[PDB]
């Protein structure tokens, strides 16, 4: 042993362990899904109760960056929200300094490379998350992007972290994204996580949505309230 | 053989060698990739593969082609966090450059700073060697094309056929033979002994989706990316 | 498969003759493309049957006319070169080389009888590069004795080309097994 | 001595390249390119033979990481 | 960031210091060259062999100058040589604006061997894995100096480094005298790199660069391959 203690020393097979150590710890978090649809970004969130004093709405898995830049995470809460600080401020300095809105590609290189950053000292330690960014443009359509904890980036019609992975991804291939006006991408997009942590893992869960796109104006929020009610509307089908 | 911490730090062994710059040289071949590089007699080539294997991922996002400046582009190998790290590195260098000195920076120059940077690196004993390797091209007065690859050892020199990645003996082996009946090579004879070398190596025989080919041209000296559709005549062109 | 070669037969036949080889030229391509393929078995040997017999017509117009001698190195040196365009040593070297480059030395055989010694050495080594591999490997002998017999009878019978003879006697006994002819 | 070795193949281009060769390999070079030669149906052997069974055999890549020297 | 601040050398309960003794074998594994002074003017002599065919010679270089009068070659690693040659070609430079004159090659050698003594106490790094040979005719007098990863220096007459260097040292012994010129120097320079070398000695197989009173310089393949020509 003693070759998987920092992050400046390789395997003797030429690796690091630590980074698949933090990587391991992604698939504890819960379930991070979210696909593109033809004109904007839809993320999922499940969301567990653990007991029932929280407070609904509390401790969210699902942040806000910029007007248009939405995030969702998954993996070390503190961590992610901590990436989610300096994230913003990254897309403060872009405005602050050239007038106008980052696109996606320029912030998912900065925030790459500041995760890269700590995957090369003794001094710190790698992340424990991972987390997906898109957003619409009417200039570049919309894009989706995902960051592992490595940090390393790519573009997706489609992308899905958490505990079921593959077994959430094996579904969202059953889409057409390339032409459905995400409007039933909501009841799609929730569909696909009602099928999976059943009664037997969870207790009891909570439906998270995420909503951007030219229909939302371009700027990012959350799902109104009645939509998603047709999403729980559309949940009890599932079962036949 | 060993003692100390050799097989920790970048020290010396008692045989005189030092282990982890040699750990990080397979790191590439963790990569899984092979690529294929050629100087012509009045142009260069690069040609690597990509592998896309998921419909949800966007096709376009793959690209280890790197336009580093409007005459300079370059190809990746090894890890693509620490690649994407070290392309960034040649941009603010190679723009350093013409801030400093009003003209483009030559090519042997450029992978010069990058050794020099990567020196640093196995030089003390406190950092992570970047596990990635490094190849350019370049028009350059009076020399015309010329190719360099840097390693993650700071070591580097000219070449005239170039292969780097797992099938990189095999392939150089092929290159040789290909070299040593020292004919003139024109534009498409280069595309077409650069192809058929990861396509023989390899065995494949391709559909025009699955790699990607840069090129640059004593004519003009702009490094461009080829379209699909010509990629497409230069494969029928071959398949007699 | 192979009525696409027997419908180009009958539809060149009578271009043979009236049309230039040139179009013989541009058919070693397409039945070269059937060269590269073989799918079936037999297929391929009743092509080349008939696009080296075409080859042969060649030297019925060719080497019936004055047109001999630089376009005997015209062909088999493509001959050869089709021993190396798509499949290495005539694609198969199974079942139709036999019916091929016997068949050149029995047109050749009847132009031994006819041509003089100016052009009939350059035919002679046209056919000597068939020894390492392609004329007596597989089932042609008997042909070559005539014709390294034609040698000593140019000059009728000196010293040397009796004893040019020596570098082909003791190895093709090896060659075909056969208790005659070949004592 | 004991091959057919066509008129023209050189050996000493064989002979002057370095590296761990021992005495039973040769035999599998000169063996396995006959072999070749059968396979290619071909009773007199050409330098192409020897060209492809000498790489066949020795198999090392460099062993070297050049930037020790 | 910041380093470790502790030296990772330290004495043994022998007295010696371990890193270096092993990077010593470093150097004693690396590609082999010689240099020899004689009356006017020094030679240095490398062997350069590219690992294949696919190489460009004329790319990179082992005879690197470092003024108008001052070469240096190496016989160890690659990319710890370069890093040291850029720090001495400042030195010249920040000895140059001083005192507006050509540097003195010992003075040159103090400094960079203060360099590397230095570097093989400071904190956190290993020690270089080199060793050198500099060449110059200062005030008339050439000079031939030779360092060492533990940063002390000498002045030879002649020697080699390399591989097999204690049989070029023999062969220089009973080889060279007091009296020779320089291309009798390059004449058994040759020679000993032919005492170790591969089996073909080509006009690239080495690297040959010359100090002289008109000041140093370095060779051509075409009067290399006439040096390598009409030798042996």
């Amino acid at each position: 042993t003693g070759y998987d203690l920092s992050a400046s020393t390789f395997s003797p097979d030429g690796r690091v362990f630590q980074v698949e150590y933090a990587m391991k710890a992604v698939e504890n978090s819960s379930t991070a899904i979210g696909i593109r649809c033809k004109d904007g970004v839809v993320f999922g969130v499940e969301k567990l109760v653990l007991s029932k004093l929280y407070e609904e709405g509390s401790n969210k898995r699902l942040f806000n960056v910029d007007r248009h830049v939405g995030m969702a995470v998954a993996g070390l809460l503190a961590d992610a929200r901590s990436l989610a600080d300096i994230a913003r401020e990254e897309a403060s300095n872009f405005r602050s300094n050239f007038g106008y809105n980052i696109p996606l590609k320029h912030l998912a290189d900065r925030v790459a490379m500041y995760v890269h950053a700590y995957t090369l000292y003794s001094a710190v330690r790698p992340f424990g998350c991972s987390f997906m960014l898109g957003s619409y443009s009417v200039n570049d359509g919309a894009q989706l992007y995902m960051i592992d904890p490595s940090g390393v980036s790519y573009g997706y019609w489609g992308c899905a972290i958490g505990k079921a992975r593959q077994a959430a991804k094996t579904e969202i291939e059953k889409l057409q994204m390339k032409e459905m006006t995400c409007r039933d991408i909501v009841k799609e997009v929730a569909k696909i996580i009602y099928i999976v942590h059943d009664e037997v893992k969870d207790k009891a869960f909570e439906l998270e949505l995420s909503w951007v796109g030219e229909l939302t104006n371009g700027r990012h929020e959350i799902v109104p309230k009645d939509i998603r009610e047709e999403a729980e509307k559309y949940a009890k089908e599932s079962l036949k | 053989s060993s003692a100390g911490f050799d097989r920790h730090i970048t020290i010396f062994s008692p045989e005189g060698r030092l282990y982890q710059v040699e750990y990080a040289f397979k790191a590439i071949n963790q990569g899984g990739l092979t690529s294929v590089a050629v100087r012509g007699k009045d142009c260069a080539v690069i040609v690597t593969q990509k592998k896309v294997p998921d419909k949800l991922l966007d096709s376009s996002t793959v690209t280890h082609l790197f336009k580093i400046t409007e005459n300079i582009g370059c190809v990746m190998t090894g890890m693509t966090a620490d690649s994407r790290s070290q392309v960034q590195r040649a941009r603010y260098e190679a723009a350093n450059w013409k801030y400093k000195y009003g003209y483009e920076i030559p090519v042997d120059m450029l992978c010069k700073r990058i050794a020099d940077i990567s020196q640093v690196y196995t030089q003390n004993a406190e950092m992570r060697p970047l596990g990635c390797c490094m190849i350019l091209i370049g028009i350059d007065e009076e020399q015309g094309p010329q190719v360099y690859k840097c390693d993650p050892a700071g070591y580097y020199c000219g070449f005239k056929a170039t292969a780097a990645g797992v099938k990189q003996t095999e392939s150089t082996s092929f290159l040789e033979k290909k070299v040593k009946k020292k004919f003139d090579w024109t534009f498409e004879q280069t595309v077409e002994t650069a192809i058929t070398c990861l396509s023989t190596v390899l065995s494949i025989d391709f559909k025009p989706s699955e790699i990607e080919v840069g090129v640059v041209t004593v004519e003009n000296p702009k490094f461009r990316i080829l379209t699909e559709a010509e990629i497409d005549a230069h494969l029928v062109a071959l398949a007699e | 498969m192979a009525d696409g070669g027997s419908e180009r037969a009958d539809g060149r036949i009578v271009k043979m003759e009236v049309d230039y080889s040139a179009t013989v030229d541009q058919r070693l391509p397409e039945c070269a493309k059937l060269a590269k393929e073989g799918r079936l078995q037999e297929v391929i040997e009743t092509l080349l049957s008939l696009e080296k017999q075409t080859r042969t017509a060649s030297d019925m117009v060719s080497t019936s006319r004055i047109l001999v001698a630089v376009v005997k190195m015209c062909y088999e040196a493509k001959e050869w070169d089709l021993l190396n365009e798509n499949i290495m040593l005539l694609s198969k070297r199974r079942s139709q080389l036999k019916q091929a480059v016997a068949k050149m030395v029995q047109q050749c055989c009847t132009y031994v009888e006819e041509i003089t010694d100016l052009p009939i050495k350059l035919r002679l080594i046209d056919t000597l590069r068939m020894v390492t591999e392609g004329k007596i490997y597989v089932e042609i002998e008997r042909a070559r004795l005539t014709k390294t017999l034609a040698t000593i009878k140019e000059q009728n019978g000196d010293v040397k080309e009796a004893a040019s003879i020596l570098q082909e006697l003791q190895v093709e006994t090896y060659g075909s097994m056969e208790k005659k002819e070949r004592v | 001595s004991k091959m057919n070795l066509s008129e023209e193949v050189d050996l000493e281009d064989y002979v002057a390249r370095p590296d761990k060769i021992s005495g039973a390999d040769i035999n599998s070079i000169c063996q396995e390119s006959g072999m070749l030669a059968v396979r290619e149906n071909r009773y007199i052997v050409l330098a192409k033979d020897f060209e492809k069974a000498y790489k066949t055999v020795i198999k090392k890549d460099e062993q070297e990481h050049e930037f020790y020297k | 960031e910041r380093g470790y601040s502790f030296s990772l050398t330290t004495f043994s309960p022998s007295g010696k210091l371990v890193q270096i003794e092993y990077a010593l074998a470093a150097v004693a594994g690396g590609a082999p060259s010689v240099g020899i002074k004689a009356a006017n003017g020094v030679v240095l002599a490398t062997e350069k062999k590219q690992k294949s065919i696919l190489y460009d010679e004329r790319s990179v270089h082992k005879v690197e100058p470092i003024t108008k009068h001052i070469g240096l070659v190496y016989s160890g690693m690659g990319p710890d040589y370069r890093v040291l040659v850029h720090r001495a070609r400042k030195l010249a430079q920040q000895y140059y604006l001083v005192y507006q004159e050509p540097i003195p090659t010992a003075q040159l050698v103090q400094r960079v061997a203060s360099v590397m003594q230095e570097y093989t106490q400071s904190g956190g790094v290993r020690p270089f894995g080199v060793s050198l040979l500099i060449c110059g005719w200062n005030e008339g007098r050439p000079y031939l100096f030779q360092s060492d990863p533990s940063g002390a220096y000498f002045a030879w007459k002649a020697t080699a480094m390399g591989k097999n260097y204690v049989n070029g040292k023999t062969f220089l012994e009973k080889r060279y005298n007091e009296d020779l010129e320089l291309e009798d120097a390059i004449h058994t320079a040759i020679l000993t790199l032919k005492e170790s070398f591969e089996g073909q000695m080509t006009e690239d197989n080495i690297e040959v660069g010359i100090c002289n009173e008109a000041g140093f310089r370095r060779l051509t393949p075409t009067e290399v391959k006439d040096y390598l020509a009409a030798i042996a």
